[PDB]
RNA sequence: UGGGCUACACACGUGCUACAAUGGACAAUACAAAGGGCAGCGAAACCGCGAGGUCAAGCAAAUCCCAUAAAGUUGUUCUCAGUUCGGAUUGUAGUCUGCAACUCGACUACAUGAAGCUGGAAUCGCUAGUAAUCGUAGAUCAGCAUGCUACGGUGAAUACGUUC
């Protein structure tokens, strides 16, 4: 349990740390190298000092709920300023200049024939 | 009661000297402040009115009175007695606190603010200010605002003339 | 342009028109076709009538609008 | 192509990125080869006439 | 007033951070932070981005951008 | 000059990417062919994790460069899980071209990590260096290719027969 979130017990530490929101593979490797810990050692077979060092490194990366709040604040700011990206966020359409005549399902939801 | 102290000390003297009152009892004072929100769409969704009442209560500090239709209107699909508004009356310390807050914390938060109408006087020394976004007020978080709606703030004063109401409000700090 | 090594782009005519009458507090609306001009802090509090293709949409500049283009606030297509 | 358009292509452009190629024989804007300054149609016609040095039908 | 119907109401110090200007008045915002006031009693503080002494229309002067803002990051760029 | 041609409740054709263990990730190490290069191909070196930036050799070509091919082979790891699959979606921060990437470019770093767990009726290509897979190059072109046109690497299955 790191950053208030449980991580798979039987998964290697490097992979299991990716389950933390805001932690991917690159940041997981970087954290693991900063807080010296075997790459292949599973979290279940881990030492309390290693866990404490990992927590110490993680706490300052600005992950999880803080990251979510920052992203939501950015999205809300661009919605509020009445930007083009904000209008597209409100309408649930692609924001990064895709074509909506086809292949916009991940933004427009399921097909409504 | 900073605003009340200001009125007792500076505004009283300034206004009395300006208007040549033979007695202090003629000095106008702010009798009350009535914050009204007319929710016509409560006809279609009472929940709108409930949220509006909650927001007004948070703004003012006291439960508002729910105002109901005085008469039935076919065009509005309005039946007599249906709650279609909320109102709060503020007097004394609560009034003064709300007034200074409205002048200092709330009003400047208006986008592209350029002052409030100087002609918005009923003609007898009472001033009505139509705010257009509840988000102006600091007590409301835009996250919880399901809809944005305006308010009417009626400052009812004992002044007999719009000139004296303007002088009193300006001394208090109303932009124009 | 976009690259940091180059300064944020803005039309010289637009920038000089904004700078003109800076001291006076009776700032007026500035007609502009430059949808591509970036919004500098100098633009805060100004009104730009930005051409969107057929008409000049008025745009009021605030602090949160700094760093974006003037075209991002004058939509070009109409839907529903 | 339009004569005015050909003229506007010949004239100097205030931009430099604003320069585009047109077939110099007919004026077609699309499918113009750089080596010949010809569109595919004119290239085919002149290759048939044998007036493009060293250009012949290919096969393999 | 009647008991149990009105929302909880208490004194708060609104603080315009731009000018670090403090004003005391009642409200229901109820910020955790507490700051001392000239009267011996402490009351909580409500942070405020823009106030009467800081809004350009009230003040007659151009407003000053705050730290960590869009303008600050743009100038840092 | 600016905006359409890039819209978006929808239906269809053609493709790219996948749904995984005949695989994913990591490190090491081989084997092609065919084209392009003048204000164009930009070697080595230094800087940045990165796309890229500074200096800059050679080269108007069997000489130099683009340009280290990938699949593959050998070792470690995952162990059948919507996952170490898959990469759409969007936040922030960069690079490059262009007077200018908002509408409306490509790519890069970090995070986010949707559907999808071999697809109903139906329907398509192909008889051999063919199909299928793997990359490579070029025309247009400042920049922009999952399209088009060529190149090679590995390399199948089946054809009884003319009833429909
Ligand atoms: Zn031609």
């Amino acid at each position: 349990r790191i950053a208030g979130v449980d991580i798979p017990r039987e998964k290697r530490v490097v992979i299991s740390l990716t389950y933390i929101y805001g932690i991917g593979t690159s940041t997981a490797q970087k954290i693991l190298e900063e807080a010296n810990v075997s790459a292949d050692t599973r979290v279940k077979d881990l030492t309390d000092d290693e866990l404490g060092r990992i927590r110490e490194v993680v706490d300052g990366y600005k992950v999880e709920g803080d990251l979510r709040r920052e992203t939501n604040l950015n999205i809300k700011r661009l919605m509020e300023i009445s930007s083009y990206r904000g209008i597209r966020h409100r309408r649930g359409l692609p924001v990064r200049g895709q074509k909506t005549k086809n292949n916009a399902r991940t933004r427009k939801g399921p097909v409504k024939t | 009661n900073r605003l009340k102290e200001k009125f007792n000390t500076e505004v009283t003297e300034n206004l009395m000297k300006k208007f040549n009152y033979s007695s202090v009892m003629e000095v106008p004072k702010i009798d009350k402040i009535v914050v009204n929100m007319g929710v016509g769409d409560a006809v279609q969704n009472s929940k709108v009115l409930d949220n509006a009442v909650e927001e007004l209560e948070l703004i003012t500090g006291q439960k508002p009175l729910v105002t109901k239709a005085k008469k039935s209107i076919a065009t509005f699909r309005l039946r007599e007695g249906m709650p279609i508004g909320a109102k709060v009356t503020l007097r004394g310390e609560r009034m003064y606190e709300f007034l200074d807050k409205l002048i200092s914390v709330s009003l400047p938060r208006v986008r592209d603010f350029q002052g409030v109408s100087k002609k918005a006087f009923d003609g007898r020394g009472n001033y009505t200010l139509g705010v257009k976004e509840q988000l102006i007020f600091p007590e409301i978080d835009y996250d919880k605002v399901s809809k944005v709606r305006g308010m009417d703030i009626v400052i009812v004063t004992t002044a007999n003339t719009d000139e004296e109401a303007r002088e009193l409000l300006a001394n208090f700090g109303m932009p124009f | 342009a976009r690259s940091i090594k180059k300064g944020p782009f803005v039309d010289e005519h637009l920038m000089k028109k904004v700078e003109a009458q800076e001291g006076s507090e009776k700032k007026q609306v500035i007609k502009t076709w430059s949808r591509r001009s970036t919004i500098f802090p100098n633009f805060i509090g100004h009104t730009f009538a930005v051409y969107d293709g057929r008409k000049h949409v008025p745009v009021y500049v605030t602090e949160d609008m700094v760093g974006h283009k003037l075209g991002e606030f004058a939509p070009t297509r109409t839907f529903k | 192509a339009k004569t005015s358009m050909v003229a506007k292509q010949q004239k100097k452009q205030k931009y430099a990125v604003r320069e585009y190629t047109r077939c110099e024989r007919c004026g077609r804007p699309h499918s113009v080869y750089r080596k010949f300054k010809l569109c595919r149609i004119c290239f085919r016609e002149l290759a048939y006439k044998g007036q493009i040095p060293g250009v012949r039908k290919a096969s393999w | 007033m009647k008991q149990g119907i009105h929302p909880e109401y208490h004194q708060v110090i609104f603080l315009d951070t731009t000018t670090n200007f403090k004003f005391l008045s009642g409200s229901t915002k109820t910020s955790s932070e507490m700051m001392e006031w000239e009267d011996g009693k402490e009351y909580p503080v409500i942070r405020l981005d823009i106030s009467s002494d800081s809004h350009p229309f009230y003040t007659g002067r151009q407003k000053f951008a705050a730290a960590d803002g869009r303008v600050e990051r743009f100038n840092k760029k």
